[PDB]
RNA sequence: GGCCAGGUAGCUCAGUCGGUAUGAGCGUCCGCCUGAAAAGCGGAAGGUCGGCGGUUCGAUCCCGCCCCUGG
């Protein structure tokens, strides 16, 4: 939760788990463990309060870019799965009305 | 018989239909039905709305 | 806007001039006012106080410092040789002021017993009271300071303050503006109690002041609708004079704060006679006073130092320098009376009621004057109200009334303000009331309210008084006779209502649908026409969807919900969320109401004159300019459709439950419907049926789209149905069943079809080929096992054959079955199961 | 129309004026448990702190406008 090495590691761990999720239920689990309050990227923003005041502006900027990276990958993945779901409800759940 | 520009009509706060001065609104009472019945039906009228 | 407050003592005094000794209990007075048509909103008695509550004078003030707030140790003269030391926290009084003191042992409104206290390191021997503590007024910031000379130290506080009085809060109807004063209300009580009334605005009570010349140059544009404009000056008033306590108290009990004599007298006279008055500083008037319409873009700063944007329909008072007043609403700060004012020019004017109403409503100024002018003010009492002000102001403030007067009364001058006479049969009130009133009752009552009555055989000629412009037709006169005689004397007889036709077919069907859905487990709600904010965005509808063409409300109670409902589902889904969010997760709702579906932009129709019946073309035009409002039946379901119990775990809601809701409505309407697959938001496109009565679409039903459920916070698997009842024709079938006494033949037929083939289409094909021998057909199996090819399904129907005139053989029945299979092969490509 | 106080989880409400609301009670989910339940015990999920912008590396918190309340 310090150097960009620790940030890029958590982003890649969050990004590959986001690309692995194929259902909306699985992506909800990834959102909890990689973007929720108990996620590595969230703990990095929590450690910005215990950092010296002269270092909050520099280190806090590197956290925002890393969080936006995993957040952007989540939104595009959520839209992709929602698009697939909307395009599959007609056939995969069709009934004789 | 509502007087225009009068507290008997202006103080009757009404849901007016947009835009302003459209002369169209949500009815504050079912009394306009009694006007429609008098115009439509023949006398005598014994009606409930 | 219609509130009128006045103390009973003042009302009794005006009534007692012509009815010496008149006095009634506040309870009886309220019933009398209610019986003649005056709503009494509240009866507020003053006080009560008990024990030593006396008038005192502050003889010295010691400022106690070092505390959280400024505190005063006061020596108060209560009328004896021993001054009382009283601790008070208020700061709105000085040495020499008259105050009201509650001494130890006194009781204040609310059981507040007063005793000596040890406050702020000092010994307080009572308290100095505020208006709120004495239940005299609402002022609680400071304590009550009586004006000088109001009483001497030692006078009984309750007597000086008049705490035995009672304040009446009245809601005056907009047709009785004359009752916005003690004059009109006293007159009403004189009518109700058959008393002699002495008009407080008459010349005997307000003798005319001298008229020796014009008081001020005046130009009046008669197009402004002004009926009268009178001016009289009062010169040499004392800037140090204050209004006496009897005048400040009556203003207080009427809800008006006292300021200075010049303004206090104008407010007092307005309350007494109903004619709004205004006082100008004559030394701040520059040249000729002009009454004219405001020009385009003209502005003015009013009494309260606020600039107003004026309209060309606003009537103004201006001079050569600036604007002096907004006619009938509020005066301007330019000619406003100030503390140093010594020469006052009093304004007594009658403005156009409609002009004042438009101006005060556009500018949001419901002043005491405006809400009286918009209800018509008696134009005959202008100079009387003017002379009442000038005489009272000169007496109080030590001024002198100038014998000059300007009195504009129109071109040509109007010297008689009598409304047009009204002709009415003497027994017209008797016919409408259904009561045979005593002889001469109509003429006596109409004379009581001030009208001139002359007899012409059986026809009365009634000229209403100038303060009753609401009396225009005989019906207005009938109300006056009936309300004064009392509506309790009217008997109760049922009218001769003719042979009616009862409920229509549509009203009867609306009941049968409600009974059927309720008996099937649905709970009715009352849907709201205001759509939720962005409901169609949650549904994902296209921008050209006809449901988006909504009628919008200009002044909704929630600015984010202005649009009227084009569909009943948003209201039902809102009630569905309310139930599920509160622990009731197994719910089935329905609603039967109208929608608002405009076919064009909001187009209004000009005013048709109401002195005639609108033509049939004018009635059709008013209907076409309105949006289409058909009647819909809709329903929503979520959670369990059938609850759990000792029979099993229950069954969750599925799309077939919404389909059955359609057939429940169809059976209640006695129509036959068909369900066809369709794509239509917000429904699930694979679980959505379009409902048809014949070949006309009447609505949709099925499960909602899962994305709509997610974006709307709905329960998973929520189903819905909405039908257009106006699109379903009312049917009156007359069946003639012929029961055949011959036995039936039972056979089952198993057909294999493509998966996309609807089961109903297979049954229709089987029915068409079987012929008249087919008595009943029922699907009871749909099999898609391994022995059935992919994208195919096996359907097995239970057939029942019966002839009307003979007993069949199995070969006879099999002939109809084989003919049904051939029809199924030709129409849906069915293959006999093998 | 005023300066204020408010809008916070599915319900009813606490609490924060810059980097975690360790939010509570109840509601939801999992485990032990029961034939299946509930309680109990042990674990979890869920708020984008009213909306739209601005300031800032970063806003539930600061500034503006607006929606809906209480006084
Ligand atoms: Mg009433
Ligand atoms: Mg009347
Ligand atoms: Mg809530
Ligand atoms: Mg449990």
């Amino acid at each position: 939760m310090l150097s960009p090495e620790a940030l890029t590691t958590a982003v890649d761990a969050a990004q590959q788990a986001i690309a692995l999720a194929d259902t909306l239920d699985v992506l909800a689990r990834v959102k909890t463990e990689h973007l929720g309050d108990r996620s590595p990227l969230a703990l990095a923003r929590q450690a910005l309060a215990v950092l010296p005041k002269e270092q909050r502006a520099e280190a806090g900027k590197r956290v925002n870019a890393a969080r936006n990276a995993a957040q952007r990958s989540y939104d595009e993945r959520l839209a992709t799965l929602r698009a697939e779901r909307d395009a599959a409800v007609l056939v995969a759940e069709g009934i004789d009305v | 018989n509502f007087p225009a520009d009068h507290p008997a009509r202006g103080e009757q706060d009404t849901f007016y239909i947009a835009p302003e001065d459209s002369r169209q609104l949500l009815r504050t009472h079912t009394s306009p039905v009694q006007i429609r019945t008098l115009l439509a039906r023949e006398l005598p009228v014994y009606i409930i709305s | 806007s219609n509130a009128m407050r006045l103390p009973y003592s003042w009302l009794r005094e005006v009534v007692a001039v012509g009815a010496s000794g008149w006095d009634v209990t506040p309870g009886e007075l309220e019933q009398t006012l209610l019986r003649i048509g005056h709503e009494v909103e509240e009866v507020i008695p003053l006080g009560p106080v008990d024990g030593p509550v006396t008038v005192g004078r502050v003889a010295d003030i010691e400022e106690l410092t070092g505390y959280k707030k400024p505190i005063r140790a006061c020596a108060v003269d209560i009328g004896d040789r021993q001054y009382r030391e009283i601790i008070c926290g208020a700061t709105n009084f000085a040495v020499g002021d008259l105050v009201v003191v509650a001494l130890p042992g006194a009781t204040l409104p609310g059981g507040f017993t007063i005793s000596a206290r040890k406050a702020y390191g000092r010994n307080s021997d009572g308290m100095i009271c505020s208006a709120a503590e004495l239940n005299l007024g609402a002022d609680h910031s400071g304590i009550l300071v009586l004006p000088p000379g109001a009483a001497e130290p030692g006078a009984d506080g309750a007597g000086v303050l008049g705490l035995d009085d009672v304040v009446f809060h009245l809601a005056i109807t907009p047709d009785r503006g004359y009752c916005m004063s003690v004059r009109g209300l006293a007159r009403e009580l004189a009518c109700a109690y058959d008393l002699d009334f002495v008009d407080p605005a008459s010349n005997s009570r307000v003798p005319p002041l001298p008229i020796e010349g014009p008081a001020w140059p005046l130009t009046v544009q008669p197009e402004t609708g002004v009926r009268r404009f009178a001016l009289r000056p009062v010169i040499g008033i004392d800037p140090a004079a204050v209004s006496p306590w009897w005048l400040q108290r009556r203003l207080l009990l009427c809800g008006i704060r006292a300021t200075c004599p010049a303004v206090d007298v104008t407010n007092y006279v307005m309350l007494e006679l109903g004619h709004p008055m205004h006082a100008h500083d004559r030394n701040r008037i520059s040249g000729t006073l002009g009454v004219r319409f405001a020009r385009s873009g003209e502005t003015a700063v009013t009494l309260d130092g606020i600039e107003r944007k004026l309209d060309t329909a606003d009537v103004l008072i201006v001079d050569d320098a600036a604007t002096a007043a907004i006619g009938g609403v509020m005066g301007a700060a330019s000619t406003e009376v100030r503390a140093d004012s010594t020469d006052v020019l009093l304004e007594a004017a009658i403005w156009d009621p409609a002009a004042v109403s438009r101006t005060q409503r556009r500018l949001h100024l419901p002043s005491e004057a405006a809400r009286r002018y918009e209800r018509t003010v008696d134009p005959a009492i202008s100079v009387a109200a003017l002379d009442r002000c000038a005489r009272l102001l000169a007496d109080i403030a030590g001024g002198e009334v100038s014998p000059t007067l300007t009195d504009w009364r129109g071109d040509p001058p109007c010297d008689d303000w009598s409304p047009p006479p009204i002709r009415m049969g003497v027994d017209v009130p008797d016919r409408i009331a259904g009561v045979a009133y005593p002889q001469g009752t109509t003429a006596r009552r109409l004379a009581q309210i001030g009208a001139v009555v002359t007899h012409d055989g059986d026809t009365l000629t009634v000229t209403p008084p100038s303060w009753r412009p609401d009396l225009r037709q005989p019906a207005d006169l009938v109300e006056e006779v009936l309300r004064l005689e009392g509506l309790e004397v009217i008997p109760s007889v049922l009218p001769p209502a003719p042979a009616g036709r009862g409920l229509t077919a549509g009203q009867q069907r609306r009941r049968t649908i409600g009974r059927s859905l309720a008996l099937s487990g649905y709970v009715e709600i009352l849907p709201t026409p205001f759509l939720p904010a962005g409901v169609f965005d949650l549904w994902g509808l296209e921008a050209d969807d006809s449901r988006r063409m909504t009628t919008r409300v200009l002044n909704p109670l929630e600015a984010d919900r202005p649009q009227l409902a084009t569909t009943l589902l948003p209201a039902l889904l809102e009630a569905l969320v309310r139930n599920v969010s509160r622990g009731l997760v197994d719910v089935a709702l329905f609603a039967i109401a109208q929608v608002v579906q405009p076919t064009e932009q909001t187009r209004g129709v000009g005013l048709i004159p109401v002195d005639r019946r609108p033509t049939d073309d004018e009635i059709a035009m008013l209907d076409a300019s309105l949006p289409r409002q058909p009647q819909h039946v809709a329903a929503v379901l979520a959670g369990l459709r059938e609850p759990r119990g000792p029979w099993g775990p229950g069954r969750p809601v599925e799309a077939a439950d919404a389909f059955e809701a359609v057939r429940i409505i169809a059976r209640a309407s006695r129509v036959d419907v068909t369900l066809r697959p369709a794509q239509y938001l917000p429904w699930h496109p694979g679980r959505c049926a379009q409902v048809f009565v014949g070949e006309s679409s009447v609505g949709h039903a099925g499960q909602l789209h899962p994305a709509v459920i997610e974006r709307s916070g709905l329960p998973k698997g929520t189903c819905a149905v909405e039908l257009n009842l106006d699109a379903i024709p009312c049917s009156a079938p007359l069946p003639a069943p012929r029961v055949s006494p011959y036995p039936a033949v039972f056979q089952d037929v198993s057909l294999v079809v493509a998966a996309d083939i609807p089961a109903q289409a297979v049954a229709d094909a089987v029915r068409a080929g079987a012929g008249d021998l087919l008595e009943d057909i029922a699907l009871f199996d749909v099999f898609t096992g391994p022995q059935i090819g992919e994208h195919r399904k096996s359907l097995t129907f239970a057939l029942r054959f019966r002839a009307p005139d003979r007993t069949l053989t199995e070969d006879d029945a099999s002939a109809a079955r084989d003919a049904a299979v051939q029809s199924a092969a030709e129409r849906v490509g069915a293959v006999l199961r093998g």
